[PDB]
């Protein structure tokens, strides 16, 4: 019985110390390197990964605010407080009651569907195509940072990036594709440093750096068809050892007749279809740029290999090795702008739910800010997306599930009834934290808060400001619920785990 | 933090009482330096044999004898509700509730509490004294204690008890029942089913005379005399000597005339018997083969009390002067072989109905010999609680009491506003640990019996009478069972008097204990 | 270097092998739970294999390290049951030890595992029986259904479990000399919108999913004989290639040869790859053949066994052009279309041999169905498995508590300081059956001994050839606790897996009890 004990105890701890960091009240922390400097910031996401753990279950919680840091911006610290504070209320239902632990697993994946229920009832609807509504849900992840000055303008900007990378469709034939979103590939940016942040625009396709490679040029196509191909443009060389020795003069005049050759037929494959357009992965020599000008078509070189993956997207050219294997489906036909006017003394190039967003801003130093906060902000503007519900904050929603637990277990009547109240015991130490750090006294305002849940809503959280019980929707506080739906699905999971492993095997 | 270390103190010894209560109990053998071995079953007898060290520990022995002291039984349930109490407490410690609320939750639990045991009484005692009434009250007292004598026991207790008392009908002013009208007696040899019951004290000494038995003549006349047998001679000093052996003749024939002069006065009256408390002499014993008088020599002065009662008898002061008016007044003494040995015994037929009673009992087993010694002194105490106090009403037993509690309690939780909802919700889980003892010592699993115990007395009926089966509690099994089974099939019921004394002793036990946050201690 | 011997080694192997017991003490069965590995470095993993975790597991001991040799000689075979082997060596060795007292050989020990090893593989045998309760029951339903129940497919699996088993049921064939081997990949699954998800119904045949492009053409023709032509090269006009910028007669005179070939060869079904172009579709429409576009080059692979054809690579083969006419024309009854909701497919039936069928499961939609083509694959991978060992076993202890019993009695007819051997090495088989209810929260010393008594009466009235009440094959289900029958609870083993576990279990405990010394510089 002592692993189970050390089970608990070590992810506990882990979590018995972040309890600081929850909530906008969150006190800083202090932690001693064996350099001089130290880290004065709260952030859960950064202390943790500075602590050095040596029970493999603090690994296993570490690698669980890593997936959630990258799925949501804030609500890291949320996930490790409860799945380490659900162990503390079974130890001694494990341990002293001698319950036997897949028991507690078993009731815990019956309790993690009737949390999210709950959730959903206490959630209210919210209209996702208002854009002034919009603004507001973002502007909680904007105030009270470096971008306030901003704000007016970072609220339009935040607006645009998540409509580019969302779409709305569904049906009853394919099923709910859930509009496939994806911030890390899709909604990456690339920072451009001059220009302007009210005139930041969000385009859609891949944006490069390379201008035509022809002084004298059309930079305007009606229809204009991007074509993409690995290998370049230039003269080849044999496989197999080639020994090219010139000694008489005119032997000269063979290398020289060989490289055109060489590099018109590879010209040639691609005129098959006779494309608009010719882009290269890699470089392209200067003889080719004469070949392929009577063929109406530019020359692009220098293009980055995953930038090819979103090109697809735009146009639907599949990356072909051979250039003898292209083929006609490739055509980039339905291309909305080719125009490649100079904005912000670069020379730019426009492709238009995958995209590039064009960044532009005072200075790099003002940009570097804009990347962590627009990421952050657009991760809350997410989760409204994927359902028409907000949920309150403050800790309304950590107390409404343990009053309706209580209630439900009652009528169940099987093993399963007593670790459901341990469930609700912890539900309610999310909102105590809080209010542990507000000042207020944690046995009043905790009793008075639950027995207000049986008359009024369950809306009625613990603000930070005053420190005293008041309703949430009214005074404006709100978060969405796909936080609430991953703190208690993945807390659940992680906790189950643990519990899995009754001995520590050593060896390699 | 040593109010955390002080339960745990108490929890080294909560374990100890969780082997005692229910049928797995079992005696502890402790031998004192003295060299005598006390050999009980009760937890509260053992308390007095231990040393305590820790001050707090004797808070809870105090209280438990308490319970011993005027109901007599549920000393256990006292000793193990209180520790639990501290259980219970000692989450809300770490929650950060202070200790002072605690308190006060438990005052306004336990009013609760007392209001509702008016409303669980099933039946009530007529208080008929019926052979066949009193083994209802008997049998749970003898169960968790001693294991296939209930059976037998149940009628040798039952039948002591209807002998004592009077015919009379409610009338409460005058007691009746004493805690010395019944006396445990052992003998070696035989078995409990050749044991008997007899409605006098039972003598296991020999008679000392040629006389074994007096006859069957009514109204037999007992003399107790304090003064030994001896010629009359000076208060002070007084010690016969002899100066030559002419005086020798006068004083050995005058001391022999002197002694058969009283006999003759006292066997004139009608006095077939002579109780003496001290010494007897040797010529003494002479006289009284003749006469058919019984020899009875009563050295200890508590069996005197109770044999005033009976027969009517005094002690006099003096002796040769048999004073009618004191003499006492037997119906018939007969002596027989009981256990093996021959022995005197004392009973009676109609007339001068007996104050106090005599159980003799017979085994091969040592050690189960002074066991139910000590389990029958714990149902002299039952019949006590027989009397105006609720002597009447009964709850259900067998755990039963306990658990159908938890319902009660928690719909009066949520209808007190306040910070006292946390020590009203831990009141009723604390009576979990009663069903958890009985099922854990019997081998049953904890998943299977104890979930089917809250479903028993929690379940969904169309209608806001309750029906079905409320009387279904704890059962030790043994042998095979599927869920649960009706207490009323075995009547194994526990009376208000004792189960409503046993919560207020225990309520404020625990609460000695959790108001004291520091404790002084000296070297000695 | 140092020398040991005397008692003192003999309580090492012990100590030895219960620390790897408990390791696999948790493991066992399907029931278990994951473990971590954390070596010096610091790192770890994850899994749920109690054989990858011997693998890697660091153990001092020379009997320690003979279990390791031990686990991998049963995954290099077997692949399965390696967990309940290290258990029934670790009791071996335990109650080996306590005869130590009792002033017993352990050459005799030995002799008397080796004696009743071969006696028990006879009564295995006696107890074998093949597939059976086909009519009247049903055995291979609730296979699928216990595999299912972590899916949405679980629900409606009972439907559908009867599909599958009639469907792999007559998959079997001769194959080399009366072999009877299932294959690993069979029964390809399509998927369509129609109706709901429990309105799919059992194709008793092959079907593929295409359509007929132009509606002139007749959607049923040849219905007492049909011949499908398997053609890997295109009917449709030849260009040079992709990459070349652009003789029509000579383009245009290929194909109408290669169609010259199908009409007068008779072959009313003709797949093409790469499709058929409008030229050569004219010349269908008055033959009544039936064609297909933009065939699935997979798909086309598996009708050459279905139907008895041949895939043909190419027509240019040696100096002649021909479709090589009923050379690879097979057998066929009748090829029936039915108009399908969303996607139509094509019922192909009645070939020379197939013995094969098509399970085409209709839902909602297409995003469900990804989830239950990928699980039934999965269940059926367990139900292949099975059946293709003809001689299988109830597992889930039902092996190891009947033998135990019928030692009992056998033990006597030997004798002779070999009986204390037999009755514990029956007694240490209880050892299977206990640990793996730990992880199934019940309790193993009622199920154990309630097993027992069920058994016991079950061998009474075996012998006399007559039985009222008294039944065999008592199993144990952990998932409803109850004690029910293994055949129709749905867990089935081969025997070669029971056998060779059993066997090689005891050849590591002989090893580890012949050793009286240890000798280490």
């Amino acid at each position: 019985r002592q692993a189970q004990i050390s089970n608990i105890t070590a992810a506990k701890a882990v979590a018995d110390v972040i309890r600081t960091c929850l909530g906008p009240k969150a006190m800083l922390k202090m932690l001693l390197d064996p350099m001089g400097g130290l880290v004065l910031t709260n952030d859960g996401h950064a202390i943790l990964r500075e602590i050095d753990v040596a029970h493999p279950a603090a690994k296993s919680m570490l690698e669980l605010s890593r997936t959630q840091d990258e799925e949501v911006g804030d609500g890291t610290t949320t996930v490790i407080i409860l799945a380490g504070e659900i162990l503390a209320q079974c130890a001694p239902y494990l341990i002293e009651k001698n319950i036997h632990p897949v028991i507690i697993i078993q009731a815990l994946k019956k309790a993690l569907t009737d949390a999210l229920e709950v959730i959903k009832q206490v959630s209210k609807p919210v209209d996702v195509e208002n854009d002034a509504a919009m603004k507001k849900l973002i502007q909680a992840s904007i105030g009270t940072k470096y971008v306030i000055h901003w704000s007016e303008k970072m609220c339009e900007l935040a607006l645009d990036a998540v409509k580019t990378v969302r779409k709305d469709l569904g049906q009853t034939v394919e099923g709910e594709p859930n509009f496939e979103i994806d911030i890390k590939r899709y909604v990456r940016v690339e920072k451009i440093p001059g220009g302007d942040v009210l005139d930041s625009r969000v385009l859609k396709g891949v944006l490069l750096n390379k201008d035509v490679v022809h002084p004298k040029m059309s930079r305007h196509i009606e229809n204009p068809r991007v074509v993409l191909l690995d290998c370049p443009l230039e003269y080849k060389k044999g496989e197999s050892q080639t020994n090219i020795e010139i000694e008489k003069e005119e032997d000269w005049n063979r290398i020289l007749q060989i490289e055109e050759e060489q590099v018109q037929l590879m010209c040639e494959q691609i005129l098959a279809v006779r494309p608009t357009l010719v882009i290269t992965e890699k470089g392209v020599s200067d003889l080719a740029q004469h070949y392929l000008l009577k063929g109406g078509c530019s020359v692009l070189r220098r293009v980055k290999k995953s930038d090819n993956n979103r090109i697809a997207r735009v146009t639907g050219a599949t990356i072909v090795n051979r250039v003898e294997d292209l083929k006609e489906s490739d055509v980039g036909t339905n291309c909305g702008l080719f125009k490649v006017e100079m904005i912000g003394d670069e020379y730019f190039s426009f492709l238009d739910k995958a995209c590039t967003i064009m960044l532009r801003g005072g200075s790099k130093d003002i940009l570097n800010e804009i990347d962590r906060n627009l990421q952050d902000a657009m991760a809350v503007a997410r989760n409204v997306m994927l359902s028409p519900s907000l949920s309150p904050g403050g800790g309304a929603t950590e107390m409404a599930v343990s009053v309706k637990l209580a209630e439900k277990a009652k009528q169940l009547e099987g093993i399963q009834q007593w670790p459901y109240q341990a469930v609700a015991d912890a539900m309610e130490c999310i909102p105590r934290t809080l209010i542990q750090n507000a000042g207020g006294d944690p046995i009043r305002l905790l009793s008075q808060l639950r027995a207000k849940h049986a008359q009024g809503n369950f809306t009625t959280g613990i603000d930070g400001d005053k420190g005293k019980i008041v309703d949430m929707v009214s005074y404006g506080i709100w978060e969405p619920e796909v936080i609430k739906q991953q703190s208690v699905k993945t807390a659940i999971e992680s906790a189950c785990l643990l519990l899995r492993v009754d001995d520590i095997v050593s060896g390699v | 933090g040593q109010i955390i270390k002080s339960i745990a103190a108490i929890r080294e010894l909560h374990q100890m009482c969780l082997t005692s209560m229910g049928p797995c109990g079992r005696n502890k053998i402790i031998v004192n330096h003295l060299g005598k071995i006390i050999i009980t079953n009760d937890a509260a007898t053992m308390l007095r044999e231990l040393d305590i060290v820790h001050p707090a520990v004797k808070v809870l022995v105090m209280a438990t004898e308490q319970q011993k002291i005027d109901m007599g039984d549920g000393t256990n349930l006292v000793m193990i509700l209180a520790g639990e109490l501290l259980n219970v407490s000692e989450k809300l410690i770490s929650m950060g509730l202070s200790a002072v609320e605690i308190i006060q939750g438990y005052n306004m639990a336990r009013k609760f509490t007392l209001k509702e045991l008016d409303e669980m009484v099933v039946g009530e005692i007529t208080d008929k004294n019926d052979k066949n009434e009193l083994l209802k009250m008997i049998k749970p007292v003898i169960s968790s204690k001693k294991y296939g004598s209930e059976d037998i026991l149940s009628e040798l207790v039952s039948e002591a008890v209807s002998h004592v008392l009077p015919v009379a009908q409610q009338a409460g002013e005058i007691p009746y029942f004493n805690v010395d009208s019944i006396r445990v007696v052992k003998i070696m040899g035989g078995s409990l089913s050749n044991s008997t019951v007899i409605k006098g004290m039972v003598f296991n000494r020999e008679p000392e005379g040629h006389v074994k038995s007096l006859s069957e003549d009514k109204k037999h006349k007992v003399a107790v005399f304090t003064c030994p047998l001896d010629i009359a001679n000076t208060e002070t000093k007084g010690t016969v000597l002899l100066h030559n052996a002419q005086e020798m003749l006068d004083f050995s024939k005058g001391e022999e005339k002197q002694i058969d002069a009283m006999m003759k006065e006292i066997a004139d009256m009608g006095v077939e018997c002579i109780v003496a408390g001290a010494g007897v002499g040797e010529l003494a014993l002479h006289y009284l083969n003749r006469y058919g008088i019984l020899v009875l020599k009563v050295p200890s002065k508590f069996e005197l009390r109770r044999l005033c009662r009976v027969c009517g008898a005094t002690p006099l002061p003096r002796l040769g002067a048999p004073t009618p008016e004191e003499l006492g007044l037997v119906e018939t003494v007969k002596t027989m072989e009981i256990g093996g040995d021959r022995v005197t015994v004392f009973k009676q037929e109609q007339g001068e109905i007996s104050r106090t009673s005599t159980i003799i009992l017979r085994g091969a087993t040592q050690n189960n010999l002074d066991d139910i010694e000590r389990a029958i002194d714990d149902g002299v105490a039952a019949v006590k609680g027989l009397m105006k106090p609720s002597g009447g009403k009964l709850l259900p037993g067998a755990g039963a009491t306990e658990i159908e509690l938890i319902s009660r309690i928690t719909k009066y939780g949520e209808r007190t506003p306040g910070l006292l909802q946390l020590a009203i919700k831990q009141f009723a889980v604390a009576f979990e640990v009663v069903p958890r003892t009985l099922a854990e010592t019997a081998g049953l699993d904890v998943n299977e019996v104890l979930p089917n115990l809250y479903a028993a007395h929690n379940v969904t009926e169309p209608g806001a009478v309750k029906t079905d089966h409320l009387y279904k509690g704890v059962d030790i099994d043994g042998e095979s069972d599927e869920g649960v089974k009706d207490i009323r099939e075995e009547n194994i019921y526990d009376m208000l008097a004792t189960k409503k004394f046993a919560i207020n002793v225990a309520t404020e036990a625990a609460t000695t204990v959790l108001s004291i946050d520091q404790i002084i201690m000296a070297k000695k | 270097g140092e020398k040991i011997s005397g008692d003192d080694i003999r309580n090492q192997n012990v100590l030895a092998t219960m620390a790897v017991a408990n390791v696999v003490k948790s493991s066992l069965g399907p029931v278990g739970l994951d473990k971590m590995l954390v070596d010096d470095i610091g790192d770890f993993t994850v899994t749920n294999d109690g054989a990858t975790i011997l693998s890697l597991l660091d153990v001092q001991h020379p009997a320690g390290k003979i279990l390791v040799e031990l686990a991998q000689q049963q995954d290099r075979e077997i692949g399965d049951g390696t967990t309940s082997v290290v258990i029934i060596a670790s009791e071996l060795l335990k109650r080996a030890n306590e005869l130590v007292k009792n002033k017993i050989h352990p050459t005799t020990i030995i002799t008397g595992f080796r004696v009743a090893l071969r006696e028990a593989i006879r009564f295995i045998n006696e107890v074998l029986s093949t597939s059976v309760d086909t009519l009247g029951k049903e055995t291979l339903i609730n296979i699928a259904k216990t595999s299912m129940s972590s899916k949405i497919i679980g629900a409606d699996s009972d439907f559908f479990s009867n599909m599958v088993v009639d469907a792999l049921l007559a998959v079997k064939t001769q194959n080399s000399k009366g072999e009877i081997k299932y294959p690993v990949k069979a029964v390809n699954v399509l998927k369509a919108h129609g109706k709901s998800a429990t309105e799919s119904l059992l194709v008793p045949g092959y079907a593929l999913n295409c359509t007929v492009a132009s509606q002139a053409m007749p959607k049923r023709i040849a219905g007492g004989n049909v011949k499908i032509a398997c053609l890997d090269l295109n009917l449709q006009k030849a260009r040079m290639a992709m990459g070349v910028q652009i003789i029509r007669k000579r383009e245009a005179g290929i194909v109408l040869e290669r169609v010259k070939k199908i009409i007068d060869a008779g072959a009313q079904v003709v797949l093409t790859t790469k499709g058929i172009d409008d030229l050569c579709l004219k010349e269908f429409v008055e033959a009544k053949i039936m064609g297909v576009r933009r065939c699935k080059k997979e798909d086309l692979r598996r009708i050459a066994r279905a139907t008895g054809a041949t895939l043909v690579s190419s027509m240019s083969n040696l100096e002649g052009e021909e479709t090589f006419e009923s050379s690879y024309l097979g057998l066929c009854d009748e090829v029936v279309q039915a108009k399908f909701s969303d996607d139509e497919c094509i019922l192909i039936k009645g070939t020379s041999k197939h013995s094969s069928s098509s399970i085409i499961l209709r839902g909602a939609n297409d995003y469900s169905l990804d989830e239950m083509e990928r699980s039934l694959h999965d269940s059926l991978s367990v139900v292949k498995r099975t059946l293709e060992s003809g001689n299988v076993v109830p597992g889930g202890g039902c092996v190891e508590a009947a033998l135990n019993i019928y030692l009992d009695n056998f033990a006597t007819t030997v004798g002779s300081r070999e009986q204390l051997a037999i009755a514990e090495f029956a007694a240490a088989l209880l050892i299977i059956p206990k640990t793996l209810a730990v992880n199934a929260a019940k309790d193993s010393s009622e199920l154990v001994a309630k097993l027992r008594s069920y058994h016991a009466a079950s061998q009474m009235a075996k012998p006399e050839d007559v039985k009222r009440r008294s039944y065999r094959n008592y199993g144990l289900d952990l998932i409803r606790g109850k004690i029910v029958d293994e055949i129709h609870a749905g867990v089935l083993e081969p025997t070669i897996s029971k056998v060779k576990s059993l066997k090689s279990a005891l050849e590591a405990c002989v090893a580890i009890l012949r050793i009286d010394t240890m000798i280490t510089v």
